[PDB]
DNA sequence: AGAATCCCGGTGCCGAGGCCGCTCAATTGGTCGTAGACAGCTCTAGCACCGCTTAAACGCACGTACGCGCTGTCCCCCGCGTTTTAACCGCCAAGGGGATTACTCCCTAGTCTCCAGGCACGTGTCAGATATATACATCCTGTTCC
DNA sequence: GGAACAGGATGTATATATCTGACACGTGCCTGGAGACTAGGGAGTAATCCCCTTGGCGGTTAAAACGCGGGGGACAGCGCGTACGTGCGTTTAAGCGGTGCTAGAGCTGTCTACGACCAATTGAGCGGCCTCGGCACCGGGATTCT
């Protein structure tokens, strides 16, 4: 059967990154892990919040709290800054 | 007169025997009003919000307290000092 | 004329120089008020460690210069 | 009808459409709206940007060209934030930071 | 070249921690902390 | 300004002796209130986070102890 | 038909059905089966039911004959199992266990 | 509106535990947040455990493996005897 | 087909726990950690034995897996990378 | 001859900076078979599974014992003991 | 002097990454049911105010006891060498059950109707919070015999 | 001087009166829960491939075990002086009770864009092969640390 990671999508990551640097097979999983752990927090998280507010739809607003309450700080303000310029080119397209 | 540490355990059983708050509300409030305007400007906050909040406030620092007891007397110390503070946070993981 | 130098721990201390001095001068001057011997002082000013022989004017230094102190 | 990707749409290296079917399918909400797919890809994008430079950076400090997972662990309890974020975690063949107590080295 | 963010010597290229200070290379958006 | 120095020493006393502790250092005052105000900041910003994802200006102990319960911290008797 | 309620029929006094809502309405799985909230019903019965009766018997300890907060917080850390379970949660009135180290005691 | 709660249940296992013993407001209060915290966890554990399996329900099976899970020894012993019977008696009906 | 093996516990050896403790930045050692660790370690591994074999016992197998090892350790807040 | 506690030192640097297993590969995964005599019987493992197992062992352990490294320098020691043990399990919560 | 580890160069090997084949699921587009965005109205609890009283914090002194070196001791981990032992790697074989595919069956979402259980509302009444008085348990110091 | 004790002062459980506001019980109802029937997919059940796990055996050691010599660190007694408990008088403002305004939380009508479902498709992503370079391991200096 098909088996589905995020290989591809991580290698494209890093070959954005750091055109020559490789990565092997274990750090590769631990890559999987983490976009894995990140979306399961970060979308149970919007389902919760929306859930609290009563609204039976997830949307980027949603998301943008959720990422407002899990990532600290920096993180949480270049996030959103990404993701609604991700968003406005989205809409604009 | 009372030997030093008779009126301090009569304290921890009086206090030990009941279960109310131990902060001042009014400066609790203000305090947390003072942290808000950091976040949003002009906020609106219910009784009972500041009331849980203080109630978690409380029984956060006991059991912080209770664990720096711990540190302390671990040390063969009877006073607490702030090293214990600090040692009980790192342990815990919050610093 | 005073300068503005800068630790790793955010502690500033201030010193009162002329354009003319050399850097192991400002060195000598932090060791005399700070105890902190020339040979302990890595100094970066416009992102340049400030070699001992030159002075202050080589590396354009003016009034109020923020500097920054390595000790190794 | 040509198909241009929802990836390929948002600037995005990150799948798109897997992110809402995934969304979907495992039923955190009764319905996903559109931009919420979007938005989280593009936050996934970031954070893995984040960990593989810092990994990058800290594997050719080391002068190698492969990412490993002691790189990885060294970037992630380097970076305070990123520590944080992970405070609760254990990576595999992960090691530790070198750091010892000042007092057990001699002065 | 890059400039450090801590102690802010003007690192080369090639350095991927700072030559004195010895800190890590950060992003043009995000830089280091203390 | 300053209403941190509001938490009392008196206060942080009683706090300490329901913690079951008998003597008490001078740095342990402002220790405390330093931590106290930490932990303030977190539960703070959480719960305004909160209400600002819910449209509202008004802060309510419902978001509050969601701030509580997702810091682990969770806290029973205010509902939810 | 007569009406018989799915707690009756199942010999409980929690209400069945309302979890049964709350399950499905609560989107925690897309189908939920027949017997899995007479299930949940009947373990948050018998943990209701063992908390209550060991505040019950502090609430008599202590000859006051009401429920209080306190005799639920002595209730729950005075079980080690209980406590477990509930080493997160935190009790609103519920103070502390009457507790000091021995060595603490005056010498 | 309606706002439900545990109330009238939590209170009729009060009675039937303790003939004779009144509880307070804010005990019952108390009461009810614990009986949705419990449901919270053993129906998220139990839906985890649903997606994890690749199975889309929730019956008396991973009910009761998310009871074991959660509950410590003699607690979750008798908490799944008593699941047992219930669910027992509730389908010979 | 399988005998039963008792005595066992003992496998965590004295060098072994001295590595671990140079790893986490130990000093010195006395001469009771090595019973103490190895009476703690068997309790890590028992409680999440009991975790991970309830799994395996819903999943209705009889091999007990790293994804089960790893379901088991995000339960008990240890999540663990780079297995699934 | 070395004074006592350089080697430890060096050690302590070696083990840091190295990344490999440390617990015998044998005898944990008979270890942990002897552990799941208790609950099933017959049971079968994974390698994966033993040697994910082994890698939350370690990280427990090691963490562990930077805690109790940090308890004995908070006492004024060199030296771990057990009521350095149950003061930082006490302390992060499991006893 | 002696041991540990970095710098530099050769050899291998295996697995990381690039390339080919496939297939399935993400795209495109349209339809349609409805979640909620918005406007409107209502009332309530939340902020601000006042004054009073007294509970509690501030400040001061004073004794005192315990935190912090300082010392000496002693015994106990640590480093080192020898012995031994079982871990590890590579090879073998068996088969257990993990995982997959197909069939079917039955179980639950869904819709409709009916109906009564729980929630909002109201009110008597008693658990207890408070007050007063008291005898007993704690605690401490002054006095006394060895 | 050191251990034992009596008595005064203080704190506290125990014995009653009270008044009270929350608590439990009676009630209207309506909305959510229960009974009937459908259908279509989720899942149980049977058969199979072979992946992988279990068992085992032969060397080869790296590592564990044991014992010894000894210097270093845990521990105990000591002393001091400094910081903190304890108590008392003062000062502050916290809290109680009431009032008032209203900003904003909450409930309601609407209609609309927004997202699920379904059909066709095609390219992206996953499964399998091939190669070469990046790193493990090897050895000889050179530097560094004890
Ligand atoms: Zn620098």
């Amino acid at each position: 059967t098909r088996k589905e990671s995020y290989a591809i999508y991580v290698y494209k990551v890093l070959k954005q990154v750091h055109p020559d640097t490789g990565i092997s097979s274990k750090a590769m999983s631990i890559m999987n892990s983490f976009v894995n752990d990140v979306f399961e927090r970060i979308a149970g998280e919007a389902s919760r919040l929306a859930h609290y507010n009563k609204r039976s739809t997830i949307t980027s607003r949603e998301i943008q709290t959720a990422v407002r309450l899990l990532l600290p700080g920096e993180l949480a303000k270049h996030a959103v800054s990404e993701g609604t310029k991700a968003v406005t080119k989205y809409t604009s397209a | 007169r009372y030997r030093p540490g008779t009126v301090a355990l009569r304290e921890i059983r009086r206090y030990q025997k009941s279960t109310e708050l131990l902060i001042r509300k009014l400066p609790f409030q203000r305090l947390v009003r003072e942290i808000a305007q950091d976040f949003k400007t002009d906020l609106r906050f219910q009784s009972s919000a500041v009331m849980a909040l203080q109630e978690a406030s409380e029984a956060y620092l006991v059991a912080l307290f209770e664990d720096t007891n711990l540190c302390a007397i671990h040390a063969k110390r009877v006073t607490i000092m702030p090293k214990d503070i600090q040692l009980a946070r790192r342990i815990r993981g919050e610093r | 004329m005073q300068i503005f130098v800068k630790t790793l721990t955010g502690k500033t201390i201030t010193l009162e120089v002329e354009p003319s001095d050399t850097i192991e001068n400002v060195k000598a001057k932090i060791q005399d008020k700070e105890g902190i011997p020339p040979d302990q002082q890595r100094l970066i000013f416009a992102g340049k460690q400030l070699e001992d022989g030159r002075t202050l004017s080589d590396y354009n230094i003016q009034k109020e210069s923020t500097l920054h102190l390595v000790l190794r | 009808a040509k198909a241009k990707t929802r990836s390929s749409r948002a600037g995005l290296q990150f799948p798109v459409g897997r992110v809402h079917r995934l969304l979907r399918k495992g039923n955190y909400a009764e319905r996903v709206g559109a931009g919420a797919p979007v938005y989280l890809a593009a936050v996934l994008e970031y954070l893995t940007a984040e960990i593989l430079e810092l990994a990058g950076n800290a594997a050719r400090d080391n002068k190698k060209t492969r990412i490993i997972p002691r790189h990885l662990q060294l970037a992630v309890r380097n970076d305070e934030e990123l520590n944080k974020l992970l405070g609760r975690v254990t990576i595999a063949q992960g090691g530790v930071l070198p750091n010892i107590q000042s007092v057990l080295l001699p002065c | 070249f890059w400039d450090c963010s801590v102690c802010t010597f003007r690192n080369s290229a090639e350095a991927f921690k700072c030559s004195i200070c010895d800190v890590r290379k950060g992003t043009s958006t995000r830089k280091p902390r203390i | 300004r300053d209403n941190i120095q509001g938490i009392t020493k008196p206060a942080i006393r009683r706090l300490a002796r329901r913690g079951g502790v008998k003597r008490i250092s001078g740095l342990i005052y402002e220790e405390t209130r330093g931590v106290l105000k930490v932990f303030l900041e977190n539960v703070i910003r959480d719960a305004v986070t909160y209400t600002e994802h819910a449209k509202r200006k008004t802060v309510t102990a419902m978001d509050v102890v969601y701030a509580l319960k997702r810091q682990g911290r969770t806290l029973y008797g205010f509902g939810g």
